[PDB]
């Protein structure tokens, strides 16, 4: 079984006092706290074995390169990819989506084509495709939303045509916690000739993800949202497509020869999309966090998180004039608004009570405009949050409702 | 109406805790007169405060400056009112040369909240200097 | 004055055994070891105050945003830029040069123009400009090298012209240790209406740098070589030239708005080129590293490094058939070959003596080509390298020559 | 001539320390038959070996694989020699199915030195698989 006490024992920030009170971090969706294991992994790699990682000659460099490739293999086993050479290291889901849009996009989308996204999509899953459409001259069609935070799938027949090139969809929505039918939408997309990219920046930390079961052609996620360090993230690409995509950033490592009179040639897959010195410590920490989460078992995490979400949704009914956004079966996050009170005030107060929630548009403004609001308050229910923190949040919401 | 900078700082320091201070700010914002729907336009919108903010400045029948404001956020409107108080009954040059820093320091706002108020003050000072 | 014992004290890696023998890390030019100060700044930030940094409403988030911006100010004050808003966080010198070439290149370089590089440039300062000249159909021009590894400045007349848009030069060469005259090149390039980009990745860690005394238009450097964490790098740009450049990566935070019907509007400088979540941990560590170095004082470090370099050059005169590349007044690195033996074999034997030196083309194939060689060995004498390591290298080279 | 994998492993484990083992690799490289100037072309190049490595494989009159190579790095050439010794007198299927991991385990070449060796093994297995 799962024991949130032992788990919280490992995150040191969970001992901070925010504004004179013990901190209750409810913004893991914005970024997850890192256990002591990941901090120590990174810091130890730094202390007793740091060196360059470009197949160097001396022992330390070759060991560091081995370590980085082992981390890549662990990450490939995580999502269940066929080959470790189908995962590229990036800065995060944002840079991964940009890379896919520039590399694969600029060579696979032209004038007259069209790209399909959802109205719930994060800005990271919206802006790159807009830039691409503006560059090549393609159309961007949006999957509408239903009031309950789910996709109007019945509109799919009128959005996919012989010219649909890509479906960039979100796995778990970082605002509504909705989970889209990835396999079915992906089957429909593959029936037309349009690839599929999946933004799972929010889905990985809750349940197991199987890039071969979804058949998605691109999958992305960020490391700071998986209890690991920042600056690192994973972009999985089907080997078939990845072996044919040109290079994005240009420099050292990703090349095979560099001549000022005979041109330049590029290296094989994964590395061709990893210019300059990679974030070695970040990769060490990301592997450490992967090992941690796997040791805890994603299914126990998901069971605990679903029970905690049900408890919190039951408790938030005793808050008058609260308005929630998303389906009942949401994951990880609750978006809401306390009466006619602006989200900024609800959040400022909650934080003055030591409670940390995110307030505003959450890099998902089209969602806001759909919902006819200017902002929302999101709270994250991570694996290290307790029922007592849910009670503190309901308490703060009720006291704010009174005082306002 | 709104109290003067003297009574404002006094009644603020007289608050017993930070909750009372924040609620007093929300209230001060509540006191601000309603903004004309015409003035609630992009030409009068401010940016950088994380919430919709409109601040219109105009010289009355004299060289004196009159300020109207609004913000979709309660505490933001309260800060608008605090500013209006600090810049109350002053000509463009008097606003250009008035040091609001010691007032906020004696109110300790950057330590309990920080940049949106800075942006509002910058916009008001830009208007006053243009005048 | 300086004291290398107390300095080595802070480097845990400098107590590691390689192949059974005490390590002598002479590969800092590929990557510098970190003092426990940087490791610990990053670990403490992860342990006692981590949170997303997007001007979050809660205390941890606002504190973290202030920490990142204070590190940005420390960076701007290190190189001595006018404004802290004249610096952008990137992953490294490679990504920074790619960004300069894509944001500023596409709009300031048209067909018919010509860019000017040098024959000793790193690949990160060669590949981006080649890709750019391919995208816009411009001509790439090169400043040749003299036998002594110094630039043939005489050939500047036949290279600069009214179509010359940019001069991309390296402050110090990672292979020869040569230090090009940046001020005069920059004056001559500005007289031709050409901007100047300076890859100073090998210069910031040896002596003080002043982007106003040089007047360069763009400056780049990476932190993993600055004794700081990986995946973090500084791109300085002139405020005038920066506030006009279009945004490169698209995502969250770097947008003022994101409308699927009215287009996407951008946000002001630096933050316009910081898509998605920035490496907060890397940035904290880079602040720590800058603090440590500033404490040690670049002047004392340069004194000790020139002393160690002159000692190493005096002691290497007793190694038979040793060919060195570069001028006598080099900084940080010695590039050599041992007789006719290949670089890989010398490096391999040295490694098995505990001596970590790099072997290969050092991401500078045109340099290798100019020197009629297929590869060199490079040994870097950092601020923590002693005389004993110099003697060990000399002895190892002697033994390698006798045995081979 | 080059020793068989059995004699190779025996003579290598007979090495008292490591310098002898590295010079034995260097020598084994120095025993290879020279490479035709025609075969040292970009069509026979191997990447990831941190040195210019040429390797050619071809089936003779039978279904037997005949290998040749060269490297501008002595120890890389010795690795070429050792890989050739391990894969000697075999058809493409024998090459694909043969697991070479335990021989390296018995000679300890990744704990001493090994990624260019991985590049060589992968390229040879790719040629064998394309042939079978």
């Amino acid at each position: 079984i799962f024991s949130v006490d032992k788990v919280r024992a490992d995150f040191p920030v969970l001992s901070r006092e925010v504004n004179g009170l013990p901190l209750a971090y409810l913004d893991s969706a914005a970024s997850a706290q890192k256990p002591s294991q990941v901090i120590d992994a990174e810091a130890e790699f730094y202390r007793h074995g740091y060196a360059a990682v470009h197949r160097g000659i001396h022992t330390l460099s070759a060991q560091a390169t081995e370590k980085m490739e082992n981390v890549r293999k662990r990450a490939s086993l995580f999502i269940n990819a066929r080959s470790a050479e189908e995962l590229v290291f990036v800065r995060g889901t944002t840079e991964g989506i940009n890379l896919v849009a520039n590399s694969w996009g600029n060579s696979n989308v032209r004038a007259g084509d069209n790209i399909i996204i959802s109205q719930m999509e994060h800005h990271a899953n919206i802006v790159p495709w807009q830039m691409l459409c503006a560059r090549v001259g393609a159309e961007l069609r949006v999957i509408p939303l239903n009031p309950d935070g789910t996709l109007q799938l019945e509109t799919l027949p009128t959005l996919f045509d012989e010219k649909t090139r890509l479906l960039a969809i979100t796995h778990v929505s970082n605002v509504l916690g909705t989970e889209n039918p990835l396999a079915e939408m992906i089957t429909l997309a593959h029936q037309h000739g349009a690839k599929v990219l999946v933004d799972g920046a929010q889905a990985v930390m809750h349940h197991p993800v199987d890039v071969q079961a979804l058949d998605c052609d691109f999958y992305v996620f960020s490391g700071h949202k998986l209890y690991g360090p920042t600056g690192i993230g994973i972009l999985y690409v089907k080997e078939a497509l990845l072996q044919e995509m040109p290079p994005w950033e240009g420099g050292g490592s990703m090349i095979a020869t560099v001549s000022l009179s005979e041109g330049t040639t590029w290296t094989k897959a994964p590395w061709r999309f990893e210019a300059g010195t990679p974030n070695t410590g970040g990769i060490i920490g990301l592997g450490a966090a992967l090992e941690y989460v796997s040791a805890l078992g994603l299914n126990n995490i998901a069971e605990y998180e679903q029970n905690l979400m049900h408890y919190a949704l039951s408790q938030l009914e005793s808050v008058p004039d609260l308005t929630l956004y998303g389906p009942q079966n949401r994951l990880g996050v609750i978006a809401f608004n306390l009466g006619k009170h602006h989200a900024y005030d609800v959040g400022s107060f909650l934080d003055n009570y030591g409670i940390a929630v995110r307030t505003g548009h959450h890099c998902a403004m089209p969602l806001m405009a759909y919902y006819n609001v200017p902002a929302m308050c999101r709270a994250s229910l991570a694996m290290y949050n307790t029922h007592e923190e849910v009670d503190r949040l309901v308490t703060g919401l009720q006291r704010i409702h009174r005082l306002l | 109406l709104l109290p003067d900078k003297e009574k404002l700082l006094r009644n603020f320091l007289r608050c017993a805790n930070w909750e009372e201070k924040y609620l007093y700010i929300i209230e001060l914002g509540q006191r601000l007169p309603e903004l004309r729907d015409e003035d609630r336009s992009p030409q009068n919108s401010i940016q950088g405060a994380q919430s919709q903010v409109w601040i219109v400045m105009r010289q009355n029948a004299q060289g004196i400056i009159e300020l109207q404001g609004d913000s979709d956020a309660a505490i933001v409107k309260g800060l608008i009112a605090v500013v209006f108080i600090l810049y109350d009954q002053m000509t463009p040059q008097d606003i250009v040369n008035f040091d609001v820093r010691p007032w906020f320091c004696k109110m300790a706002l950057t330590q309990h909240l920080s940049q949106g108020l800075e942006a509002m003050i910058r916009a008001i000072r830009a208007k006053a200097a243009a005048l």
